[PDB]
């Protein structure tokens, strides 16, 4: 399976660096191509560099000039690239982006890295447990809440990536006091609510806290 | 991004009822022959074209000789087989272009008397 | 650096139906070996991008013969013979022929459904968080089509402002569907004051107001 695993979330102050890891599985290194592409609000994906593990050439966009150094690991089969003196202009997701001399076939999860002076904080899950008034016809619906957490993202899986079916993570909104907020919810069958669990696992990186809450009516 | 067993140069007698210009891809990693695009060329323009997706064989009427292999297409061959009518009037730099997919890579080789 | 327009940037179709997407660009992207790269790219929802048309008209593996690409040097136009609720998505165009390689703006792809009927809840606040101080409660609309949906809040029959929160997710990739949740915060305090939380919603589905309450303690 041509997979592409690259390192999770990062928060860093502007002026600082970012060093964001690309590893390969699935195909042999140094038979393709990789390039670098970040979406970053409210522009265009722009393409920031490549590298060949073959040889080691690389060639970058000089929009980053003299800030950007695209590296390689072949032991490891692991790209790199790293951005320095950051600002808020480059928060954004990064995708690592495997191809040929001019496309890109396969790519990554992505890398959001958010650049700020503000402290990092550790969301607060509280329940929402199904009840008499959310029930209809038959069918049920229960979930967990993240509140106060920042910066972004939250990653929510439902008993660790075995529910998959009917979840609805929605996209967080922003409080007054800058922490973000959403909400996960799933819809279940309401007979077999006291034989089965449901379990929220919400992990935020970039204060690297892993939380897991079950839900009970 | 795809690599080849060089071959600088291959030689043509009168003795040789056909050629061939070898071109081998080592690394090429397509399972059937939809993928493959190949593309060969001497001092210019493309002596020979196969596509793939179509199955359609381009030969111009100075070539009409020139063929590949497609049974050892996967196998990473691609070389290029006509005879000495072709071959004589046209000797010098042929060039192997294959394309599979997104990535591509080239390379060139070299085209006795009594 | 070579700009490239594309248009529309959305494109409402109902599936069986053709959709075509053009992008265009200042200077030609033909290179010196006389071929001219243009990739086309969708990003799902909710997941990273993947190619579906790459030199021009050459599709990828395992894309359906449905995805056709066309034009050349200045104008390029990426067509469909029909669209699918699996579609869903905003399309890129990229040129590949002189570095920096650029992208699109991108056009978004919806999916024309027929009416579908929200499917409304709401959660009390945890006995955890009114532990910590705080009271918030969550209304949630669930797979209604399409997106526009009036949400009110009502505590004690009384109508509310500047406590609310909205949130509707991307169109599903199979029902063509939206949901959203309302969160409603309260202080602790402030919450033990009343007694009947309702959750008002009206939607061109409904045949009428659909009303969720509860009641604390309760
Ligand atoms: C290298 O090229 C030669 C040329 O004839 C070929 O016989 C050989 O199989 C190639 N190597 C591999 C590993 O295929
Ligand atoms: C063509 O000539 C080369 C060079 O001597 C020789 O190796 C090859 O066997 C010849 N081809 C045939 C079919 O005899």
């Amino acid at each position: 399976q041509v997979q592409l695993v690259q390192s999770g979330a990062e928060v860093k102050k502007p002026g600082a660096s970012v060093k964001v890891s690309c590893k390969a599985s699935g195909y042999t290194f140094t038979d393709y191509n990789m390039h670098w592409v970040r979406q970053a609000p409210g522009q265009r994906l722009e393409w920031m560099g490549d590298i060949y593990p073959y040889n080691g050439g690389t060639g970058y966009n000089q929009k980053f000039k003299g800030r950007v150094t695209i590296t390689r690991d072949t032991s490891a089969s692991t790209a790199y690239m790293e951005l320095s003196s950051l600002r808020s202009e480059d928060t954004a997701v990064y995708y690592c982006a495997r191809g040929g001399w001019h496309a890109m076939d396969s790519w990554g999860q992505g890398t959001l890295v958010t650049v700020s002076s503000a402290s990092t904080k550790g969301p607060s899950v509280f329940p929402l447990a199904p009840s008499s008034k959310s029930t209809s016809g038959g069918t049920a619906a229960l979930g967990c809440l993240v509140k106060d957490y920042f910066p972004e993202p939250v990653t929510v899986s439902w008993n660790s990536g075995a529910l998959t079916s009917g979840v609805h993570t929605f996209p967080a909104v922003l409080q007054s006091s800058g922490l973000y907020s959403l909400s996960s919810v799933v819809t279940v069958p309401s007979s077999s609510l006291g034989t089965q669990t449901y379990i929220c696992n919400v992990n935020h990186k970039p204060s690297n806290t892993k939380v897991d809450k079950k839900v009970e009516p | 991004q795809l690599l080849f067993n060089k071959t600088k140069s291959v030689e043509f007698t009168f003795g040789n009822d056909t050629v061939v210009i070898p071109c081998f891809v080592t690394n090429m990693e397509a399972q059937n022959t939809t993928e493959v695009y190949v593309k060969w060329k001497f001092k210019g323009r493309d002596i020979y074209t196969f596509d793939g997706a179509l199955n359609k064989s381009t030969v111009p009427t100075d070539f009409s000789s020139a063929k590949i292999e497609v049974s050892q297409l996967l196998k990473g061959d691609a070389s290029l087989k006509m005879d000495k009518s072709d071959a004589v009037s046209h000797t010098g730099n042929y060039t192997c272009e294959v394309t599979e997919l997104t990535r591509e890579g080239e390379t060139i080789i070299e085209l006795r008397v009594v | 650096d070579i700009v490239m327009t594309q248009s529309p940037l959305s494109l409402p179709v109902t599936p069986g139906e053709p959709a075509s997407i053009s992008c265009r660009s200042r200077q030609s992207i033909v290179h010196t070996n006389r071929y001219t790269y243009l990739a086309w790219y969708l990003q799902k929802p909710g997941q990273s991008p993947q190619l579906l048309i790459y030199k021009v008209s050459n599709r990828f593996s395992g894309v359906p013969d449905r995805f056709s690409g066309s034009g050349s040097g200045t104008d390029f136009t990426l067509k469909i013979s029909r669209v699918e609720a699996e579609d869903v998505g905003v399309y890129y165009c990229f040129q590949g022929s002189h570095v920096p390689y650029t992208f699109g703006g991108g056009t978004k792809l919806e999916i024309k459904r027929t009416v579908a009927a929200p499917s409304v809840f709401i959660f009390p606040p945890s006995d955890e968080q009114l532990k910590s101080g705080t009271a918030s409660v969550v209304c949630l609309l669930n797979n209604f089509y399409p997106r526009e949906a009036k949400v009110q809040w009502k505590v004690d029959n009384a109508l509310q402002s500047g406590n609310s929160q909205e949130s509707v997710t991307e169109q599903d990739s199979k029902d063509s569907t939206y949901s959203l949740s309302s969160t409603l915060t309260l202080s602790k305090a402030d919450y033990e004051k009343h007694k009947v939380y309702a959750c008002e919603v009206t939607h061109q589905g409904l045949s009428s107001p659909v009303t969720k309450s509860f009641n604390r303690g309760e």
